[PDB]
Parts: C-alpha cells; structure tokens; sequence
DNA sequence: TTTTTTCGATCGTATGTTGTAACTATCTC
DNA sequence: GAGATAGTTACAACATACGATCG
C-alpha cells in the first residue's frame, strides 16, 4: 500500500545506513553540549540529508533532553515524524526563492519556541535561492538568537557564496556501495514478508548507483512487474540485462576468429530478440574489464565471480594491443550505429569489421 | 567656448565664473577636485543652494524646469548638476538639454558631468547653444609615460619624499586609478609622520588594483612584453569584461597586420602606412611587430582566433580565457607547440 | 507571388480532398525556393476562407473574398520571422495557439500559415506539438519547407507530406527563354546551379547576381595559375556568401568530374576555368578544398553571431597552406 | 469536422493497444495488488503509445466501479475522460506552460479535494521542455505528495531531466514496435474501414514507418489521398520512390571497378528519372553489406535474391573484406552528410567521387 | 553549550586584532592626531575583521574619556557598545534593508545631536546590496554631513559600489591572515580554552583555512566534535580527508609518475562523493593547458591558484613538455570519445589507462 | 587626429502610474 | 442625530528599465 521509500524512513540514528562519520560526530556534539548554530549537509540524491536533518532535530528538541538517541516515543518525536511539530520550521527554498519571503522569515525569529527548548529552521533545495535571499541571511546566520537553530541541505554546495560556507559547519555524504544497499533490501524485504533470490537483489543494488531511493524504486517496480515476488528472471526481464555467458562466450568467439560460431550466436540471439545496442554495451563492458584486470589484479569486482576464472584467462593470453583494438572497433560500430540500415545489419557489419582486421588470422584474401 | 585641463581651471575661477561648465572625462577623481573646486568658488561668490540629478530615461524633468523657472524669497544664487549618463546623451536626452539651455538664468551656475563626448555627441543644438558662454575642462587620466610625473608632483606637493623605487611600485600597483593612488599617499602620510618613504615602508600598505583597457593589452601584445599582457589580461578577467571585445580587438589589429606582412614584400612600409590610415604615433610598433612575425606566424594565430570564436559562439565553453592567455604566448615569441592549436 | 504554370496540376488534387471534406490538418510542402509553393498554399487559403466557393475557385465578392484582398482577415494567421530577426520565436506561436482557442469571427475555417518551418527553434517546435496534435474543429496548419529531414521528428510525424517535383529540363529552359534574354548555355548553367527549379534562375537574371558570379569567376582564374588564393577575400566578403561558396563549390567538383571524365558538368559556360582547375590541382587537394568550403558554408549558414570576414580569412589561408606539398590532408569522419 | 486515422483509431481500453506487453503487465499487477504509486514516467520513441497508455490509466484510477485494471468505459467519468472534459484530470502542457510561475500556482492548488473523482490526476506532456526552476519546485511535493493526488509524466528525452525527478518516480520504457505488428495494425485498421490494400504495400508501409506507429498511420493516409483512396504496390512504391530495378547493383559494380563515366552516367540517369537518393544509398549498404556477409559463408546469400547471384558472388570473391568495409563506411558518412549538403544530388556526387579514390 | 569560537573570541581590543597592521597604526594614528575623515570604507575577503575593526573604531570614537585609540573598556559607553545597546551607534544591515523607504528613514535622523555621545555613528555593512535610489540618497546625505556624525562601510565587493560614493570615502583595503598568524591564533584559543591539540592539527587547519580566520574556526569546532573533546592529527586529518575536492591535480601527479594504485584509489574516492566525470576530465585539460602555459613563460601562473601554486610550480619545472602534450592529447581524445563509452565511470577509467600506459599511433 | 560586443529564453528586484475598496468627515433631512 | 455623499488612505495590478545565468 504505502511507498516503500516514505514508509522506511529511518526514525532512529541506528536506522541509518552508512554515513558513520557524520553520526559519530554529531553524536560527540550532542554529548559534549558544543553545539553549532548553523549546518550544511551536502551529497548526492537519495542519501539521507532530510533524515539525518530531521533526527537531529529530533534530538534538540526531545522531551527528556539534548541526547544523541531520541526515544521516538513522546510527542515531540511522534510530531516531528508526522511533520506536524510546531517549532519545526521546514522552509521549501525551490519554491520560495524571493527576498521577501527571506524578510517576512527573519522578521520573525527573535520570538520564542511556542512547545521546544528550541527553533529549528530546515531550508531544502537552498541552492535554488536568489543573490539577494543568500545575502540577507549573513547577519542572522552569523550571530542568530540563543534559541534558534538553522540547518540547510543541497545537492549543489558549490553554487552557495563563500560566505555563507564560512558561516557553516559542513558535513558531506557519500554514495552508498553495494553490500550497503543489498543489506537494506534484504532487511526491507524481509520485514515486509516478501519472497526474494541473492542474484536479484544483487542485479538491483548494482542498478542502483549509490542511491537508495533509486534502489526502493527499482524494488517497488521489480515487485510490481513480479506479481507479488521479486525473482531474477523478472528483474532480469526489467532491467533489459542479457545473461553475461552469452556476451562473454561471443567476445571469445570473436577473439578466436571463427566466424560461424559469431554467426551462430547472432541467429541464437535473434531467435529471442536480444536488442543490439546492449549486447554492444555488454561486449564493451566486458572488455573494459579484461582491460582493467590487466591493469591490476583487483580490478576485478565480486558479482562477476561466477566466470572470473574465465576473465582470468584473457587476461593471461590477449595481449593489450589486441584489447585495445577491439575496444576501438566496437566503439566505432557503436557510434555508426544509428545511420545502419538496421541494427542486426549494423552488428553484423561491425562484427565482420572486427574478423576482418583480426591481428592474428585476418579472413582470407582472394586470390 | 573655453579649453581648459585640471590646473588651469583655479587660475580661470580666479579670473571670473561664467555660467555653465562642462566637465568630461574618465577620470573621476579629477572630476571630483573640478567640481570641488567650482563649488568653492560658487559659494564664496554667495552660491549656499545646490541642487543634483541624475540623467536617465526615468528622469523627471520637470521639476529641474520649475527649478528653473521659480525664485527664491531669501536663498537665491542656485548652482544646478547634472550626471549624464555612461552612454552619453540621446536624441530626446538633446532635446530635453536645449530646453534646459533656452530656460537659462544669471543666478542659476550649471555644471555637467560624463564620458567625453564623440563629434556626433558635440553637434547637437544644445552644445552650440552653450558655446559662446562656456568652458571645458578636459579630465583625461595619465599614460604609464607620464604617470610617474604626476605622481612626484603629488607627492611633493604633500610635503613627501619618494624614492625613484617607491614611485615605479606606486605606477605599477594603481596603474589607471588615480584615485586609489592618492587615498594610498593619504594613508602613507599617515602611517610615518616623518614624511619618509622609502622601497620597504610602501611594499608593506600597497595592493594591487590597477585598471586596463583591450586597447592596452593589444598594445602590450605589438610590443611583445609576456609579463604585461598576462597582467594585463588577468586584470580584465577579474573585472568581468566580455570576451567578445578583446576578440574583436585583436582580430582587427591581426587582420591588419596579416595584409600589411603580406603587401610589403614588394612595396616600402610607409606607403603601406599612408594607404592603410596608421596613425603616426603607431607606426613605429606595428614596424617591429612585423620585424617579428614571420608568415608561418600569424596564420596560426588566425586558425586559434577562429577557434576560440567559434568554441565561444557555437558550443559555449568556459575556456575561452585559457584560448586567450595561449594566443597572447603566440603573438610573443614562444615555442607554443601546437598541440593546443589543432594544427 | 506569381502562379507558374506547372502548379496547375497538383493544385486540382490538394483542393479537390478539400471538395470531399477528406483533408489533413496539417499539410507540409517540400519545394525548392522559387517552385512558387506559396501561391498554391495561398490559393488553398483562399479557397478555404470563401463563404461561396464555386467550383475549384473562389467566388471574389463574397465579404471573405473582400477581406482577404484587404488583407484583414480576423481568422488567416501568418507565422514569419521579424523584420530585423532571422528565427521565429516561441512568443508568437503561444500567442497564436492561445487566439485559436476562441471562435471564428466570420463562424468559418481557421487558417494558419508557417512561412518557413525551418527558421522555428527548437522551443517553438516543441510549443507547437500539442496544438499541431489535436487542432480545433475547421482549423488547417500549412507548412513550407525546403529539407523535411531538418525538422523535428516529432513535429514531422504529425504532418502530411506533398512533394512538389521540377519540371523537365527542356521544358524549363524554353521557360526562361521565353521570360528573359540569354545565350542557351547560360540558362542551362543557372538551372542546373539552382538544382533545376526555374524562377531561382530568373531571380539570379533579374539581379545583379551574375555580374558577382563573373567577377567571382574573373577571381578565380587569375588566382589559380599564381596560387595566392586570399585575394579571392574581396569577392568572397559580401552578405550573401553561401550563394558565392555554393558556386566556388560546384566550379572544384565540375572540375573534379572533368578529371574523372565524364559529359556533364553544371558550369557548361566558362569550359576554360574548369580546364584550368583540373589541369593545375590534384584530385586530393581539389576534394579537400570542397569539403572544407561546404563546411565553412554549414558555419556561416548555421552559427548565429559568427564573423563572415575571420572565416573566409582562415578558409583562405588554410587553402593555401593545404597547396604546399608534404601537408596532411583532412579525411571525413563521423 | 473529417479526422485522421491517428486521431480516429487512438485506443480505449488496454486490450486495444499492440506491443508494450511489459508495461501493461507490471501496470495490472500493480493495480491488482493495491500497491499504487504516486509518480509514473513514461519513456520511448515517438509515437508508440506513452500519451495512450497514461490517458488509459488515468480514466481506471478514477472509474466509478473502482480501481480496475479493465475501464468499463461506460460511466460517466470513463466518457468525460474519453472526450478530454474531465475535472479532476488536468493536463498540462509543458512545452507552452514552461514558466515557474505557472508550476507555482499549479502546485498552491494541490491542497484542493477533488471535485468528482476519487483522485485528482496530473498528466504532464513534454516535461522535459520544463525549466530548471521548474523541475526543482516539483521536486519536494512529488518526493510526499498528498493522498489524494497523483502525477503522471511522459516524455521522449529523458536524459535531460534531472537525476533527483528521475529518482522519485517509477519509470517505464516502451520498445520500439516491429514491423510484424505494424503491419498487422494497418491491416485491421484498413479492414476495418473497408478500404482495399495489398500484402506488398502494407510490407512497404511498415518497414518505411521505422517502430513508430504514428509514422505508419500517417503514411498511410498519405497513401490513401494520393492514390484515389485505394492502397496499392504501385502507388506506395512512386509515393517512397522504391527502386525496384537493380540500379543500386550496377552503381556498385560500376564505382569497385573504378569507372568515374560510368557512375556520372549512372547518376545522371537516375537524376533525370527522379528516384529517391536516401533509398539508393541504403540499397548501396544493403548490398554491401549482403556481399561481406557471402564471403564468411556462401550459404548466407538470401534465397529472396535468386536473379543476380552471379554478380553478387563474383563481387564476393573479387573484393577483399577490407575494401567491403571501407565502402560501407564511406557510403555511411555519405548518408550522415546528405541533409546538410547544398543539393542531395551534389552530396551523392561527392560521396561517389570520395569513394571512387580508393582503388591502387 | 560553551558557546561558538567566533562568537566569544570577538577582538574587543586593538591589540586582540591579528595582523592589519597597516590599518590598526593608520587608525590609531589619526585618532590621536585629530585627523579624522568623514567617510571610511573597509574591503577584504571573508572573516579578515572588517566588522570587529569597524565596532573598535565606533567604540574609541565615543569613549568617555575621549577620542583615544586605545579604549578604556570599562565605561558605560563602552560596555554598551560592546552589547550592542548603545543610542548613538546605528547599525544597518543594507542586505535586509534595500528599498529606498527603508533607507530614508534611516538617513532622516541624521538631524537630530546626539543624545550622549560626541559623534553619532552609522555602520552600515553589506553595503553593496542597496539599490540606485538608495545609493542616490546616501550620496546626497554624504554631500552636506553634518559635523557631529561619522559613516562606516564594510563591504566585499567595492566594485559593486558607484565612483561617486567612493570619491568621497576613505577605503582601507585589508589581506588574507597568512597561515603562521593563523595557527598562532588557534594556539592560543586552544591554550585557553584547555583543550588538548597537537602541532601537525594546528598546522593543518591553519593551511586548510586559506587565509580566513572564521574558516579555521569552524574547521576547529568541527574538529573538536568529531574528536569528541579532543584534537589530533588522525581525526584532522580524516575530516580534511572527507572534505577533500581535489582529486583531479592528485590524479593528475599519479598518472604522471605511473602509479596505478594510487589511480584508482582516487577514482574510487571520487566516485564515492556525487561528481560529474565529464567536468573532473575538463578541470584536468585545464590544470595540463595551466602547466604548459606556466612552462612557457613562469608568469602565467597568477594569484588565482594560489592554493596549489607549489604542486603546479613543481609539475611544471619536473615534467617535460612532451609528456604534458601527450597527456593533453590523450586527454582530448578521452572527452571525444566519452559520450560512447558503455559508462562514464568506464570511460574515464580507459583514458586514464591509455594515458598511463599506451601512446597513440599517429598517421605518416 | 580614433580604433569598443553573440543571441534566445527565463528569472528576479525596484519604481512609477492608475484603479478599487474601506473608513472617516461633512452635508442634508 | 442619523443616513447619505464626498474625500482620503491603503493595497493590488500593470508597465518599464536594469542585472544575471545557462544553453
Ligand atoms: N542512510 C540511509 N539509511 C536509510 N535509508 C535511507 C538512507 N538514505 C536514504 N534513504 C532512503 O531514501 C529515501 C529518500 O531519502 P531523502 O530523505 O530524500 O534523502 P535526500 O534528502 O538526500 O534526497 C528515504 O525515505 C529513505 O528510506
Ligand atoms: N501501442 C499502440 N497501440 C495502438 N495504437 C498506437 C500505439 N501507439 C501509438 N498508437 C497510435 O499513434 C497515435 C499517437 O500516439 P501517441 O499517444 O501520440 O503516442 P506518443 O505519446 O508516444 O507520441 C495514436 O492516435 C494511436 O492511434
Ligand atoms: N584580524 C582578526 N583578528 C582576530 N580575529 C578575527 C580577525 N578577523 C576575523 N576574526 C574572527 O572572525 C570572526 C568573524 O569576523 P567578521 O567580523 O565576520 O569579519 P568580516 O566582517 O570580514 O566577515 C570574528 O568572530 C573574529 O573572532
Ligand atoms: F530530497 Al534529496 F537529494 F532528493 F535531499
Ligand atoms: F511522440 Al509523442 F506525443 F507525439 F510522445
Ligand atoms: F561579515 Al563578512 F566578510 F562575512 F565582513
Ligand atoms: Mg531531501
Ligand atoms: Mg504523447
Ligand atoms: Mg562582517
Ligand atoms: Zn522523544
Ligand atoms: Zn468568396
Ligand atoms: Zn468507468
Ligand atoms: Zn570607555
């Protein structure tokens, strides 16, 4: 019923994923009693900004005190996690970007908390503020009453004045890896009773860049698509990824030149309707990799374990030029692509291309 | 119509006030001590009311017509100013000073302020109407040659000693901003009341805040100092000039110079010169230039120019800065590679 | 605006649809400049705003009639760039979509003509999708262009091609014999510069077009045998240089041809010059000198802003370094 | 008054669209199972159904028997959204409506109840012609928008919009349709209207329409004007300028064996007939590319082609591969290169004369 | 609470100011020679103390002892000044208020004496933010002053202000704070703050400051938090670390000394934070166009980096011309060939390998 | 004795002029 | 002394000029 991504809002600073260096600082802080006027959260989209915002808000403004582990049962947290706390100050800046709404604000802050110990401004999207808005917030950032708080999170930090900056403590988040995310899910999953595969959850933590709202969305839509179940074949089937045997068995057809079994592969593909364009980004990829390993023995990441040995051996026999040239080759098809007659017979052209320069048994020459 | 310069103008308000002075220049602190001066004398002459405007298409002039027009029961003697704008004046900013020239009294002192006014500018119904009584003052700020003059004359007219060192880094810092200058003389003085300054006491209470012109670094370019020209082009980058200028600048000089290294294989440099309308002063850089650049040079300049023309017009990089600084190596002599020509 | 001869035909098809109520909302002609595609969308108009049509034609007293010919008609727009502009602006097409909202004033058909689909940028283009989509009742769009595959796909999908094809050669040479005074040869060579669309060679005639041909030719001949080809700046700088280029570029490939060998060649007029291009350049150079004039003419016809006189400047200059031996000509590329 | 094919024959129910069978899936599952979301975009090419199928689940959101992945089509708010009057569906053009004033009231109405309907819908066209304030004011009431309102995106480009809108909206992608189902479209429309056709020009039509329907559609009413409102092979090839005879062949043969007066002859002669030169250059590639393919294997040549096998392999066995490839990259920048050419005919000839160079 | 550093550690004192020298004896003096000018005007970067400079010289204005550079602290003038309750001292923030109706009012009182003080003081900071109105009757209000009333300007961007204003003010342009007075003044806020610290974490913050004093001490605030109470070098240097947004000049001296490990660490790093691949390739063709301008001639090279001139200076005279070319080239071709790459990410990664490894075979 | 610039589309701030609504003072019964 | 009319003040809408950012 509820989206996945407004239901798992983390409440609690354990619920937070990753992001250990912001945490364990902000809780000395709140332990210690020194705490700033003034914060800055910058990273990338779907990273947790807005949640560790509103949980320090949440721990400011706690009934039984300034603690760095908010109990989320009185009414204020019950308040701040419905939105509806009165000390609260959340300001949308994409939508009021005016300097007369930056007046009407500030001509209102030396005024009590009407419930809190303290006021708490929380400016979204501040990036998106006019020159004139960023400059009639100096002063009152700058030397703000006792019992006001002001935290700011964006996405762009570098397009704010270096004098707003200067008035800030800052705090970049980053991207989330893998087994973060995967961990998350299966937790997520796990919670909601819904059946799941490793192979899934892997494909999807790797669809989703560092990102977990991206990753919820993905699941939201592999569940949709699964009918109740998230299985391989139907995140397979969603995200359009051909198996990685079928690639890598064509770029070692390729490198060993025999041109019926490139050809078999092709009408094999065919038969099902393999699209083109992401069976050339796949055999790029692949060789991208062999590349890489070549480079250095570790490039080579975990999901592709299940034919790593196979890469190995690649990595042992083709020597760099070889790779390179290959690469080069595909590139070009690729960038032809478009004005082909047609995709098939675009691949097609560019694979025989490929054969044909082969640097160890180019196709005959007639006679 | 009177001529007059800066010094002058204290021995001509000696000698009488007329009605209506025209200061035109770009250097605004002698506009200021010009109009400072005018004042003082005004109001020793029993001128206390002052009144200023300022010219603009959103500019009521009717309230400087019923100044104009109305008396005054005690405070008569009214001195009037008037900012012109950057641009200069219009078509109806002309009609509109005729009508304030036709509605003119002997107890009214005028005063005008603005660029220096083009021929277009100086034929208008206004400006004749002002020339049998009027005089101008002409504020045009210093070259390099002449700056340091003027500034031993500053300083000993302070009651200051500068040595030969102190006064070629005071030129080189506030090179075109006079202004800066002085307000840096005052806060020397004040600094050492001895009155000495020597190399190391004006290092210490100096920035750097010169002002440039396109015309100066093309100039810079002619002569071929690298130091200069990179400086220079620093300086407008700071400031926020458009790039296009510089480019149009240069590409007429170079354009220029490419005929000129051309045409001169079979003909003498000064009939070249004479067909090309090179004003005299010039004509000894340009020679060098060509004295300089070989053929093979200056087609790579021109292939880099069209490059950064079209980088700026069509796919609107940030680069075009970097283009700039590599071209200014070029015209100097400099290897310059041509890896980054395209060449 | 004048009615050639050759529309007579395609008129009574398009017109006729309109007699069966089976017309398109939306018409795009592909025509050559001077193929005279404006007096047939004119026709059409004028025969869609008429209260009383009669036949194929208007009747000419009825009030449509009488305000057409005033040329305050409330319901015919026109959509063309401004006076001192060379693109349409989106501005002018939201103001167009949003007065068609409202009724007719005459309680008649709605026509909107586009001048040239090609100047609209990229804004307006997409403006226009929803209103060329789904279009009010009695309302008709007529587009004019010169290449389709320049428009937006989207915009092109939503429309109705009608291609209009030139007459025979024969035919259009004894056209212009019978409208202007000329060696045979010289008409042959302003078809055939003009793609074979008559009225462009009688725009070229009329003008003073050829004499900057002849001095552009005069240019040329004397700057081949030297070499010193920036002299061809004074018959290059002018504002119509994509005319003079285009010319510069059919002379190298007549000349290309006549070195492959072959019959025809586009510049039947001056034998010598051609002779004398393909006698004193090889092949390479003369297809790396096209290939660079028609990209320096994509330049100026497409950047806007851009400095005709830097351009044909550096054109000139790498021509000329390209003419010296041991130099890495350019090859095509994607 | 008379509307076209593509305006007449738009789908009503889900059963009527062709392809897309992933995204109606996943659409049905999702209404089927309650798990509803509050922002959907739909991405593909022009004119394959995304206007459609956003049209299609709005009218099942706001039904009256309920949320139902198969719209009765009766009711009243099924007929007011079938003919574009419906209150609590608000569409928006973005490509006119781009201003972050108009997203701005927009958005300050959100608050309202609907007025019919069970839920208020957004159907937002063109939003990647939207402005960056634009997309950064939607940003915070799409991530929590309220209960009763949901949004509904379509679009062709969307690599413009920015990652943060991307990340806070289900997406959807639309294949490109083949020609197989194009044709068998065109054939039940065309049954439909009872109007006569033949198998080779609905083959014509669908290969011409390139995986859009809309193409397809209006191709075909083209076809129907101009061809005294029968659908004919005859009228079809004149209309695409099909070169049926085998000039592409002699072309090719005659610009490998290097013979300048020849292919000026050749183009001449087909300048003169008036045929299509984007249709010959992709008959030059396809030959080509069928003789590089003949060379790997003789039995890959096509059983279709059995009236120039002779010249075709005798092509084959003459030419090294290398030269195969660098004619059909010349002929591939040739094609790139047409439109901005001052003539198609002067850029046919330059691409010929390139390719000419390249014999010893 | 404990407050915030910038906050308590306010120079209430001439002799609490670091550095300004050249403007602290100018000032003093002046006071003590009489010569006071109407109009001052105070320029700089961020956190130099401007506005600490400006209340000081309101404060010794108005001191009851008298017009002194050296005020007493003690006086019921002084101690209002301090808490910002004094009548006589009007403070405007131009940034907040901008319209001319709000400005008019403000000027209007310069018609009335003091109430207990000799001058009566307008500090108006952000003063580059009032509008043409605005500017037009301060101008006026500046034509004719009254004698009993001084004007202060602190501002960041002078330019922004019209000649006229400027003509008729006295302008102090103030510098960066240097890193040894920097860590001078964090040494002794530590001290007495009794905070534990160690040289090589002061040393630190102080560079990582870059000349701003308000910078180093929300670097050390927070410091002392991730710390938790304390400040070392691993926890500075982690903080730093995390903060760090120059990888491209550290990929820049890995590629170039052919150090693969260290490559790809720094893309992993930089893949860790939100980064456009497209814009680190363009920063690094423009740190290589840098160094080969600064090859040619030692003068390109100008205050803008100033940062990491010392990187930039030694990659210039160390590596040779021909390999930045090359680099430069690999580079550009990299960027062409970026957008069909299978990924960003992978694409970067194949021109790094080319440029550390492989040379292009150019034609003849 | 002069030589000074790319264009389209979108967003934000400040000032001047004209029109409408609500409340108060004045006029008439 | 009350109701009606005329005059004054405050707020909103429309039009013009100037400055800044991104493609
Ligand atoms: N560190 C995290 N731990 C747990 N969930 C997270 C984290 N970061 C993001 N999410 C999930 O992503 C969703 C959106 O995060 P959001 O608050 O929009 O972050 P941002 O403000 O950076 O976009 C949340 O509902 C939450 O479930
Ligand atoms: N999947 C489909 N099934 C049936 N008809 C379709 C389909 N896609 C497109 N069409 C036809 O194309 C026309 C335009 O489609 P449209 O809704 O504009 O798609 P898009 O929004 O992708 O352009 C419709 O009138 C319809 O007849
Ligand atoms: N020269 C200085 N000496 C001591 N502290 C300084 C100095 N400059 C700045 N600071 C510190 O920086 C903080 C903010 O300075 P601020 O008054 O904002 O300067 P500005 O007005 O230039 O921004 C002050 O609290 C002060 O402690
Ligand atoms: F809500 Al976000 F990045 F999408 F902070
Ligand atoms: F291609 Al469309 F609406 F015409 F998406
Ligand atoms: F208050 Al400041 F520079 F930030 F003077
Ligand atoms: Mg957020
Ligand atoms: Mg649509
Ligand atoms: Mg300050
Ligand atoms: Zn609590
Ligand atoms: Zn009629
Ligand atoms: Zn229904
Ligand atoms: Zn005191």
């Amino acid at each position: 019923y509820q989206v996945l991504a407004r239901k798992w809002r983390p409440q609690t600073f354990a619920d937070v994923v990753g992001q250990e260096h912001v945490l364990t600082a902000l809780a000395n802080g709140l332990s210690l009693g020194r705490i700033h006027h003034a914060y800055l959260f910058s990273g990338t989209r779907g990273v947790g900004k807005t949640s560790i915002a509103r949980l320090l808000a949440k721990g400011l403004n706690c009934e039984t005190g300034i603690t760095a582990t908010p109990c989320g049962v009185c009414d204020n947290c019950r308040e701040i996690e419905q939105g509806r706390f009165v000390d609260l100050i959340e300001i949308d800046a994409a939508s009021r970007t005016k300097v007369e709404d930056t007046r009407d604000l500030l001509d209102n802050v030396q005024y009590a908390p009407a419930r809190g110990r303290f006021k708490v401004y929380l400016i979204d999207e501040v990036h998106m503020l006019s020159r004139h808005s960023f400059n009639a917030l100096l002063k009152t950032l700058e030397e703000p009453p006792e019992h006001v708080k002001f935290l700011l999170a964006t996405t762009d930090p570098q397009k704010l004045p270096v004098t707003i900056l200067s008035r800030c403590l800052q705090f970049h988040l980053k991207a989330l890896d893998v087994e973060q995310i995967r961990h998350q899910l299966e937790h997520i999953l796990n919670e909601e009773h819904i059946a799941h595969e490793p192979r899934a959850l892997q494909l999807l933590a790797r669809a989703a860049e560092g990102s977990l709202r991206d990753a919820l969305s993905l699941t939201d839509q592999a569940i949709a698509s699964g009918d109740g179940q998230v299985s391989t074949q139907a995140v397979s089937a969603m995200l359009g990824t051909l198996d990685d045997d079928q690639a890598l068995s064509l770029v070692e057809a390729m490198v060993e030149a025999n041109g019926e079994r490139v050809m078999a592969l092709i009408n094999e593909a065919a038969a099902r309707g393999i699209e083109w364009e992401a069976l050339l980004v796949e055999m790029l990829g692949l060789l991208h990799r062999i590349a890489m390993v070549q480079l250095s023995p570790a490039a080579l990441g975990n999901d592709m374990a299940a034919i790593e040995l196979r890469m190995r051996e690649l990595a042992r026999t083709i020597p760099p030029t070889d790779i390179q040239l290959y690469y080069q080759t595909l590139l070009i098809g690729r960038k032809e692509l478009p004005y082909a007659p047609d995709r098939r017979m675009g691949v097609e052209m560019t694979l025989l291309r490929a054969l044909a320069f082969h640097p160890r048994m180019p196709l005959p020459e007639p006679e | 119509m009177i001529r007059l310069y800066p010094e002058q103008l204290r021995a001509q308000l000696n000698e009488g006030l007329r009605a209506a002075y025209l200061l035109l220049g770009n250097d605004p602190l002698l506009l200021q001590e010009s109009q400072d001066a005018v004042r003082q004398v005004a109001a020793a002459q029993g001128f206390e009311e002052h009144h200023t405007f300022s010219i603009d298409p959103n500019t009521d002039w009717n309230a400087i017509f019923s100044l104009c027009q109305a008396m005054s029961l005690f405070a008569s003697r009214q001195t009037l100013l008037l900012l012109l704008p950057e641009n200069g004046p219009n078509a109806a900013i002309n009609e509109q000073l005729l009508t304030l020239t036709g509605l003119l009294h002997d107890d009214l002192l005028l005063i005008v302020r603005g660029n220096k006014l083009s021929k277009a500018q100086e034929n208008a119904a206004w400006f004749t109407a002002l020339a049998n009584r009027s005089v101008q003052v002409t504020c045009q700020t210093p070259e390099q040659a002449q700056l340091p003059r003027w500034v031993a004359a500053r300083a000993k007219q302070l009651n200051l000693e500068l040595d030969d060192a102190a006064n070629q880094v005071l030129c080189y810092c506030y090179e075109g901003n006079l202004l800066a200058l002085a307000q840096a003389l005052e806060r020397l003085s004040l600094l050492w009341p001895d009155g000495k300054l020597t190399l190391p006491r004006v290092e210490q209470a100096v920035n750097d805040a010169a002002h440039f012109t396109p015309f100066h670094w093309v100039d810079a370019l002619l002569m071929g100092k690298s130091k200069r020209a990179l400086h220079i082009l620093q300086q407008l980058r700071l400031e926020g000039s458009e790039p296009v200028i510089l480019l149009r600048t240069l590409q007429r000089e170079l354009l220029l110079l490419v005929n000129l290294k051309r045409q001169s294989a079979h003909t003498p440099l000064r009939a070249l010169f004479d067909k090309h309308r090179v004003w005299q002063n010039r004509r000894g850089m340009m020679g060098e230039a060509l004295n300089r650049l070989s053929q093979t040079q200056l087609r790579q300049a021109v292939q880099l120019l069209t490059r950064t023309e079209l980088t700026l017009k069509q796919d609107y990089g940030q680069s075009v800065w970097a283009e700039l600084e590599g071209l200014s190596l070029l015209l100097c002599h400099k290897p310059l590679a041509d890896v980054f020509i395209d060449g | 605006m004048r009615w050639y001869p050759w529309l007579r035909p395609d008129f009574e098809k398009l017109v006729a649809s309109y007699q069966a109520g089976r017309g398109h909302h939306a018409l795009l002609i592909q025509a050559l400049p001077g193929m005279g595609d404006d007096a047939l969308i004119y026709a059409l108009s004028r025969y869609l705003l008429c209260q009383q049509p009669q036949g194929h034609k208007s009747c000419g007293h009825c009030r449509g009639c009488q305000l057409m010919q005033a040329g305050t008609h409330p319901d015919y727009y026109t959509l063309a760039p401004e006076k001192g502009k060379n693109t349409l602006g989106v501005d002018a097409v939201r103001e167009v979509t949003e007065k068609l909202n409202e009724h007719a004033r005459l309680g008649g058909a709605k026509v909107v003509w586009v001048t040239d689909a090609a100047l609209l940028t990229d804004a307006a283009a997409n403006a226009l999708l929803k209103t060329l989509e789904e279009p009010p009742a009695e309302t008709w769009f007529f587009l004019a262009t010169r290449e389709p595959e320049r428009l937006l796909a989207t915009l092109r999908s939503r429309c109705r091609l009608h291609y209009l094809a030139p007459p025979p050669e024969q035919y259009a040479v004894t056209w212009l014999s019978r409208e202007v005074t000329m060696s045979q040869d010289a008409l042959l060579a302003a078809l055939r510069l003009s793609a074979g669309s008559p009225g462009a060679a009688l725009a070229l005639f009329q003008g003073d077009n050829w004499q900057a041909r002849e001095t552009l030719c005069q240019a040329l001949a004397y700057s081949v045998p030297s070499g010193d080809w920036y002299s061809l700046l004074a018959a290059l700088n002018h504002e119509q240089a994509p005319a003079r280029l285009h010319w510069l570029a059919t002379l190298l490939m007549d000349a290309l041809k006549r070195h492959h060998g072959a019959a025809q060649v586009t510049n039947v007029d001056v034998p010598g010059l051609v002779a004398e291009l393909a006698n004193h350049l090889s092949p390479s150079r003369l297809q790396a000198i096209l290939g660079d004039v028609c990209h320096i003419r994509e330049q100026l016809m497409s950047v806007t802003g851009i400095n005709r006189e830097l351009l044909i400047t550096d054109l000139l200059l790498r021509i000329e370094h390209y003419l010296q031996p041991g130099v890495v000509l350019p090859v095509p590329h994607l």
